[PDB]
């Protein structure tokens, strides 16, 4: 009873019609629910048994399969709705993997920049680099860390925010954190980035330490 | 020759699970038993169990909400304490006893795990963050537990800001981080704030 | 309503067991189950008991490390998770399960408690103590996990030295101080620094201390 | 079974003879054990059934008693001897009160320093005043922290370092933290210290807070 999903991601547009498929590597009869996750938050369920939906879920939302093959559909999506959804085989309780539903936009290349550790931190011992991109479609984006010639990872821990409501964009911070005596070691600091708007990789740097 | 294990930070309330692992002995063939220290304070039986389990004793006080185990296979010695209190708040040692002239004498002890009961509570350390169109921002860093509200011009500025999700560090506290997208030109003329407050520390911070 | 607890940071190889309690509803009626996201990844389901606890079922990754239980007494159910290991860091939720159409679906949800595995290291924080005989010292602060070692000019300076004990914060993390007494005309002709080495982040930091 | 453990604090040097006595508010016939802690380290088990010695226990320290009264006498007191000790009822296994040995010397008065917190500290965004006690017997001691000749109660650490072989004096820091908002809003920051040495308390004080 292995459980796929289809599209893994998927971009629309307010007004626009979405569908997510899930199939099942052998007949499950109706036993199929759909359940929908908001970034940070608790899941909620939308359709149980396949097409019977669950009080407070809006009529738009439709469950439509039987034996393999079962369908989810939000006819007017609404920005409600962009969210991140999941089937689940009831009887076995095995979820699927999961589409992700963001608002469709034209590819946007990031706005880099790199802020070195402030001086009131360097003289608590410790020092933290920041690497920020600030509008940018799709989310999608690759964030290297090279200090002096090469950093490998491994001190780095990032953060994207949640898809803006004007602009559709999302933003990243990645941050590289290092001890007072191995900051001052090394002189050069950088980050790099690549996305699908940037034809070549995008490497911002400062010279201290 | 023993070794205790399972201490940490506990939640007013909470639970925790003590263990102690037996070496160069058999523990199968040995009592058991359970003492605590507190800060400052003398040490207290907590509770006794026999080699094969059959006979287990506590400490009244501790009535209900303790209670010990054994895996004779494993070694192991554990102690499961429930509706954590502060006044659990203590060094909790391991002990082998051996019945010389019928009685109960402790001959081996554990260096001792520590448990605290309290709320964790750590106020936020804000750093700057300062570089046509140019972007600034705040660095919270360090503060435990989550929420965290970050404003810049005591709510003047708007739409530029875009407040990053809190991550967690390997110290265990939680870092987050806020940007913002102004003029270049105003670099030079006007100071930009970021207003920072922790409510669980009563901590409110302005920055720049 | 379905309210957790338990969640927090374990260390690798630890155990830890977990709480979830219900309100407004017949717990003792309802089937119950446990599922798991980790950071960043799909929703994963682990285990399941009954109303009654007939029948339990669990994921077969994770069987004879997690077991589940459950008091209709206190309205409570219970994960108790042993062996822990990095892949099991994920937010854990509470849900209840209600049978429809001969099948079980899960309306109730908890917001859900973060379960870290992992070794907690921060490094110190070493802030000067500025002052015919002067006291100098250097504060560690804010570090975990013990222990600490201070040293004062690379090892030269033995005299009047006084490393406290360390204390535990409100923070949950240590700090010690060191102090060295010195005589008051040295201050103006010669250098006091303070050695901190911290190995568990192995973190090595030098601070000078200066009159203030 | 109650029991009762005196002296509660005794001092001694080395060369003494120590004499320690366990009650019983019963007789427990020879059911007594006697342990002793070094600060920081693991109980110590010396006599168990009253009268018989631990393996690997110096003979000088020695077991008697029967019924309600015991005790414990070491009679060539040496430095590892120094330690906290407990009579334990073994039937029961329930502890004692304890008894504090520890060096006898002149009493000495503690020299008392301030330390204002560090700009460096206050960049961060806390602020921590110390307050040092050194060199001074007996260990107990006072320290009071007065801000605007106001007390404060539950913002205060203190720490004792262990008994010096050398001189067997001892010395504490006591710590005062506050929140940056908290210390720029007052002025002056002082601590005052009471001890036997001192015939007057002791006060020192800062201000520029």
């Amino acid at each position: 009873i292995q459980m796929t999903q289809s599209p893994s991601s998927l971009s629309a547009s307010v007004g626009d019609r979405v569908i997510i498929t899930c199939r099942a590597s052998q007949s499950i009869s109706s036993s199929l629910n759909w359940y929908q996750q908001k970034p940070g938050k608790a899941p909620k369920l939308l359709i149980y048994a396949a097409v019977n939906l669950e009080t407070g879920v809006p009529s738009r939302f439709s469950g439509s399969g039987f034996g393999t093959d079962f369908t989810l559909a939000i006819s007017n999506v609404q920005p409600e709705d962009f969210a991140t959804y999941y089937c689940q085989q009831s009887d076995t309780r095995t979820f699927g993997r999961g589409t992700k539903l963001d608002v469709k936009r034209t590819v946007a290349a990031p706005s880099v920049f790199i802020f070195p550790p402030s001086d009131e931190q360097l003289k608590s011992g410790t020092a933290s680099v920041v690497c920020l991109l600030n509008n940018f479609y799709p989310r999608e984006a690759k964030v290297q860390w090279k200090v002096d010639n090469a950093l490998q990872s491994g001190n780095s821990q990032e953060s994207v925010t949640e898809q803006d409501s004007k602009d559709s964009t999302y933003s990243l911070s990645s941050t590289l954190t290092l001890s007072k005596a191995d900051y001052e070691k090394h002189k050069v600091y950088a980050c790099e980035v690549t996305h699908q708007g940037l034809s070549s990789p995008v490497t911002k740097s400062f010279n201290r330490g | 020759q023993l070794q205790e294990s399972g201490g940490g930070l506990v939640k007013p309330g909470g639970s925790l699970r003590l263990s102690c692992t037996a070496s160069g002995f058999n523990f199968n063939k040995y009592n058991m038993n359970w003492v605590r220290q507190a800060p400052g304070k003398g040490l207290e039986w907590v509770s006794s169990i026999s080699a094969l389990s059959t006979y287990i004793y506590y400490a009244d006080s501790l009535k209900g909400r303790f209670t010990v185990s054994r895996d004779n296979a494993k070694n192991s010695l554990f102690l499961q304490m429930n509706s954590l209190r502060d006044d659990d708040t203590a060094v909790y040692y391991c002990a082998r006893e051996i019945r010389r002239a019928s009685t109960w004498s402790a001959d081996l002890w554990g260096r001792g795990t520590l448990v605290t009961v309290f709320n964790q509570i750590k106020g936020p350390s804000v750093f700057p963050l300062a570089p046509g169109t140019a972007a600034l921002g705040c660095l919270v860093k360090d503060y435990f537990p989550e929420p965290v509200t970050v404003s810049w011009n005591s709510g003047a500025l708007t739409s530029g800001v875009h407040t990053f999700p809190a991550v967690l560090q390997s110290s265990g506290l939680y870092s987050l981080s806020s940007v913002v997208t102004v003029p270049s030109s105003s670099l030079g003329t006007q100071t930009y704030i970021c207003n920072v407050n922790h409510k669980p520390s009563n901590t409110k911070v302005d920055k720049r």
